[PDB]
RNA sequence: CCUGGUGUCUUGGGUG
DNA sequence: GGATTACACCCAAGACACCAGGCACGAG
DNA sequence: CTCGTGCCTGGTGTCTTGAATCC
């Protein structure tokens, strides 16, 4: 009970800094993977 | 004395979490509520 | 407390009825007045506190001119003036009344 | 290494405060003060442990 | 009786004539619970009557007072304030009454009390948890430390049970780091770490030989004997007492500028009392001191020499439960005092017209009054002012939504480590539990595993004092610590009471 | 002349010393007790004076000759932060410390106690002793009309109506003079005294209703 | 409409509706800025126009 | 004869 | 030296102090 | 009828000294 009641924070703060790192990342018409700054993350989406 | 005095109470009305200083006090005890104190956390202006 | 308006000494007010001011009642005679005559020379309103230890070396007391007076709390500041026919009465008797009102 | 320490202590003389440096030679086991004002010196034994509050403790009953 | 006494003086010149103005206070006195009306009747108060009108239900206390003039030429019944009583307790109007009348007092057979009204809400105490005063506790440090075991203790007196101060002793040097190895002390008001030669030296023992036959008991142990050797080379030039004392009172908080000829004498108070208060206090007595600081000693290197573990902080045996008694005595006192010092504000003025004043115009009992009355309505443990800092939620609203809620309710108990503070420690269900709180009961949520309930069968002690035993002790054989040498009592068991060391016995078995 | 008396580097020294607001009074009264007890003996207290400025709040100033002389006059006072703030005065500064410091009939001051607190009045005239002012007033009567008053529960101002005070509830003393309630109203004006103390005579700002009305 | 949920429309895709959600069904309010200076320093008379 | 405003800041106890 | 420490929701339970001045009432 | 004392309301202004890990 502590244990789940302790560490479900723990994972919670995780998918929040998560979350905000990735956000702004979008797939374009070309193909690409980018971010909101146009830098190129992936040249193709999950490489397929 | 005057002048510092002056420099303080526009200092905290912006912030009044400078660290080092005792905080400015509302008579009922508590601390004043800066303009700083109200965009931070989870019931500020922009989290909340 | 009362202050007495020809030398600014700072006492409760039933010592002027009592003994007079201790350092002017020679000529303001107010041990044997009416309560009218201590009100006219002595003032419930005054300003800026001051203990003379020493008067006559205390160059505070010499800048208010209590320096040829008793130790004591004396006034900076002592509001009203000596009433026109004691400040004549006083002048019979020698004395020139410096007010001390600002 | 010698330490040369300012301190906030006021001269037991010229009254100026914020003006006596100490310095405090453990290596010879010699501690000194100084004023930066009225230029005076005093001179002290100290240990291994002493600070300016130590030798500045010992002028006050070196002057009574 | 804390501070029993308030004292004036005025050197009369103004024919010298000490007037010392003095008040005394002396015998409580408590009458039954009172409703006072606007009109100015009085009653007997009734819970039912306490509960429908929003009043509190509380005793008016009175307390003599009594007045006395030195002079020298070179009262009655005052009313202080009152004092909430808890339902069923024996100064309750309920107590009596006998199961007949009850009933047309609308109270409830089955309503077993403990717990107040306030402002016509219930109101119950919730047991604060804390650790044992007057005990020594060794834990280890963290890796990026220079100190890797410390010894700690938080001194409290018998009388009151009230905090004092608090002590530590931090052993430096870390794993082949931290070069000379020796060991400092913390003392209370004093900016900087003192090590521990110097404060035996400092209390009157100052030739190495003694010392150390106060440390170790065991010449043998050369390990033990290794580590206290850079201690004594750290202390060796502060080769007498007068030297040491000094060296004391140059980093004690003071002012700059005492001299050496007053500055000792500044330091002999912080030594006598504030270090170890509840070992004693009055004068002569040094030797008591230097014996315990030395046990501390020799148990800091046991566990530095892994002879013996840390101390379990979770362990039942070191804890204390607060419960409605003490809790309002510490908080009584803080009250009591800010009473006190606006009457010594008031004399100073009431004087200086030397008119006689008439007591009950230098009492105000909205002092105490308003004091209790909001720190049982909130729960904040403080002065008004100071409600940050204070600590929340000892006391609560009452829970009456089912019977087996209330009972829970009367039997919680409050651990105050916070949300703060991850973790499992002081969460964990402990083997030393068993019996003494239940296994089963705890809070889902922020909460779990801080907040417990008292098992079944538990109790509570009330507290006795300490004097009869001593004196059992003495007649059946225990010898002073004046006639104890580690040579010739290599074997004999040392006996503790209430924490400090009294004696020495060497047949226990039959003790 | 008063040119004469300034002070000098013969004169001994002045030094400041923060104290607890409002207890500044009590300060110079308790070093002057210590100063009289002391004097004779064989530890007299090395101070000549000491003072406090009500314009100056939290301070008292010390006369002496010595510092030591000004730690030792304070020794023990409750009222006095145990920092060692004391400051020096440069003998530049000394006379302006000491500086003691309006009204005139026919001139408009701001009443400041009473039902009328806060309203301007012009000043008809004051006592032959010198205390107490006889200001013309805009009145805040009802006429009696609930009878059977406070700053926050008083009336709208309206000039005295004899006629108003005839028909619903009045002394005639003279030409436009009545006295209703044992007040006095002239012209429609409250004519009333006030303590001195009792009105502002400086930095009068009249308001948008009193550039109206007056 | 708190932090998390936002981020689950945003995944759906559903930036229409986001829009909606935290205007027009909620605190939606208009301002005049001044096309040189950028400030909200404009004062709108609109019956005067 | 259409419009129509009732608080906040905490603390504590709970739900998933 | 600070900053970090899950999310949402429900509900009950609370609130400036001291000093000075003026006015009214009671007693002589 | 006058003076003194007490109570209430309004205005102005603070201070005895007394949870833990990480970057
Ligand atoms: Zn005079
Ligand atoms: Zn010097
Ligand atoms: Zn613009």
């Amino acid at each position: 009970l502590i244990d789940t009641a302790v560490k479900t924070a723990e994972t919670g703060y995780i998918q929040r800094r998560l979350v905000k790192a990735l956000e702004d990342i979008m797939v374009h018409y070309d193909g690409t993977t980018r971010n909101s700054l146009g830098d190129i993350i992936q040249f193709l989406y999950g490489e397929d | 004395e005057v002048e510092q005095l002056l420099q303080f109470h526009v200092a905290t009305y912006m912030d009044n979490d400078i660290a080092g200083q005792p905080q400015a006090l509302q008579k009922s005890g508590r601390p004043v509520k800066a303009i700083r104190a109200r965009l931070k956390g989870k019931e500020g202006r922009l989290r909340g | 407390e009362r202050a007495c308006m020809l030398c600014g000494i700072v006492l409760p007010g039933r010592v002027f009825m009592q003994n007079g001011c201790p350092n002017c009642d020679s000529v303001l005679n107010l041990r044997d007045s009416d309560q009218a005559t201590v009100n006219e020379c002595t003032s419930s309103s005054f300003e800026g506190l001051v203990a003379v230890g020493d008067n006559e070396h205390s160059w505070v007391a010499k800048w208010l001119r209590v320096d040829r007076f008793q130790p004591g709390l004396y006034a900076v500041r002592v509001d009203g003036r000596l009433p026109s026919d004691i400040v004549a009465a006083l002048e019979q008797y020698g004395v020139y009344y410096r007010p001390r009102d600002g | 290494i010698k330490q040369k320490l300012e301190t906030q202590f006021t001269c037991l003389f010229c009254n100026h405060d914020n003006s006596v440096v100490c310095t405090l030679d453990k290596k010879n086991s010699i501690g000194l003060l100084e004023c930066k004002k009225c230029n005076l010196s005093f001179q002290a034994p100290i240990n291994s442990l002493s600070q300016p509050i130590d030798i500045y403790s010992d002028w006050i009953d070196a002057c009574e | 009786w804390e501070e029993p006494r308030l004292i004036l003086d005025q050197p009369a010149q103004h024919d010298n004539i000490n007037k010392r103005y003095e008040i005394r206070f002396g015998k409580i006195y408590l009458s039954r619970p009172t409703m006072t009306e606007a009109d100015g009747t009085t009653h007997a108060m009734f819970p039912q009557e306490a509960r429908l009108r929003n009043l509190t239900y509380s005793s008016p206390v009175y307390l003599d007072m009594e007045k006395s003039m030195f002079t020298s030429i070179d009262g009655n019944k005052v009313h202080i304030g009152k004092v909430p009583i808890m339902l069923r307790s024996k100064f309750c109007s309920l107590r009596t009454l006998d199961e007949v009348d009850l009933y047309k007092m609308k109270e409830c057979p089955y309503d077993m009390g403990g717990y107040f009204v306030i402002n016509g809400s219930e109101k119950v105490l919730i047991a604060q948890e804390r650790s044992a005063a007057n005990i020594v506790q060794v834990f280890k440090k963290a890796a990026p430390s220079p100190i890797s075991h410390v010894a700690e203790i938080r001194s409290a007196l018998e009388k009151g049970s009230r905090l004092i101060s608090t002590m530590q002793i931090k052993l430096y040097g870390r794993e082949d780091k931290g070069t000379g190895r020796t060991i400092k002390a913390t003392l209370p008001y004093v900016k900087q770490d003192i090590p521990i030669v110097i404060v035996f030296r400092a209390l009157g023992v100052v030739p190495d030989g003694e010392i150390l036959q106060h440390i170790c008991y065991d010449e043998n142990d050369w390990q033990m004997l290794e580590m206290l050797k850079p201690c004594i080379e750290e202390g060796f030039v502060i080769q007498d007492k007068e030297v040491a004392l000094d060296f004391i009172g140059r980093r004690g908080s003071a002012a700059l500028g005492i001299r050496r000829e007053k500055r000792i004498q500044y330091a002999k108070d912080i030594l006598q009392k504030e270090l170890l208060p509840h070992i004693t206090q009055e004068e002569g007595f040094e030797t008591r001191k230097t014996f315990f600081l030395g046990y501390m000693v020799n148990r800091l290197l046991l566990c530095a020499l892994e002879r013996k573990d840390q101390d379990d902080r979770d362990h039942f045996g070191k804890k204390r439960l607060d419960l409605a008694g003490p809790l309002l005595a510490n908080l009584f006192r803080i009250l009591f005092r800010k009473l006190t010092r606006e009457i010594y504000r008031y004399m100073q003025r009431c004087i200086e017209t030397d008119r006689d004043f008439n007591l009950n115009l230098a009492v105000k009992s909205t002092t105490i009054t308003s004091g209790l009355k909001y720190s049982l309505a909130t729960g904040n443990w403080g002065e008004q002012k100071k409600a940050m800092s204070s600590r929340a939620g000892v006391s609560q609203v009452l829970n009456r939504y089912t019977y087996s809620s209330t009972l829970s309710h009367l039997r919680r108990t409050n651990t105050p480590i916070g949300r703060d503070g991850k973790l499992a420690k002081p969460r964990q269900l402990h083997n030393t539990h068993w019996g003494l709180v239940c296994p089963a009961e705890t809070p889902e949520g922020q909460a779990c595993g801080l907040v417990k309930n008292l098992s079944l069968l538990s109790g509570i002690s009330i507290g006795s004092p300490s004097e009869p035993i001593i004196n059992f002790l003495e007649e059946w054989g225990m010898e002073p610590l004046e006639d104890y040498d580690p040579a010739q009592h290599t074997k004999s068991t040392r006996i503790f009471v209430n924490g400090v060391w009294t004696g020495i016995h060497r047949d226990p078995s039959m003790l | 002349p008063q040119r004469l008396l300034i002070p000098t580097v013969d004169d001994p020294g002045i030094w400041g010393v923060k104290v607890r607001l409002g207890k500044e009074k009590d300060v110079v009264r308790q070093i002057l007790k210590k100063k009289l007890a002391r004097e004779g003996t064989k530890n007299p207290l090395e101070i000549y004076s000491a003072f406090q400025r009500d314009s100056f709040k939290g301070h008292v100033y010390i006369e002496a000759r010595k510092a030591e002389a000004i730690n030792d006059a304070l020794k023990g006072n409750v009222n006095v932060f145990s920092n060692n703030s004391k400051f020096l005065v440069g003998i530049v500064e000394y006379k302006d410390l000491l500086r003691p410091v309006k009204l005139t009939r026919g001139s408009y001051v701001r009443v400041k106690n009473g039902k009328f607190k806060g309203d301007l009045a012009q000043v008809d005239e004051v006592l032959e002793n010198g205390l107490e002012a006889r200001l013309k007033l805009v009145p805040r009567l009802d006429y009696g009309k609930d009878l059977s008053y406070t700053s926050k529960f008083r009336p709208a101002q309206r000039l005295f109506s004899e006629a108003e005070a005839r028909v619903h509830e009045i002394r005639r003393d003279r030409d436009g003079f009545v006295t209703y309630g044992g007040e006095e109203y002239y012209e429609g004006f409250l004519y009333k005294t006030f303590r001195l103390q009792n009105l502002i005579v400086n930095s009068i700002n009249p308001t948008l209703n009193e550039l109206s009305l007056f | 409409f708190g932090e998390m949920e936002r981020d689950c429309m945003i995944a759906h895709g559903a930036a229409g509706f986001l829009k909606e959600r935290l205007m027009e069904a909620s605190d939606a309010f208009r301002v005049h800025v001044c096309g040189i200076c950028g400030l909200m320093s404009v004062i709108a008379n609109l019956k005067k126009n």
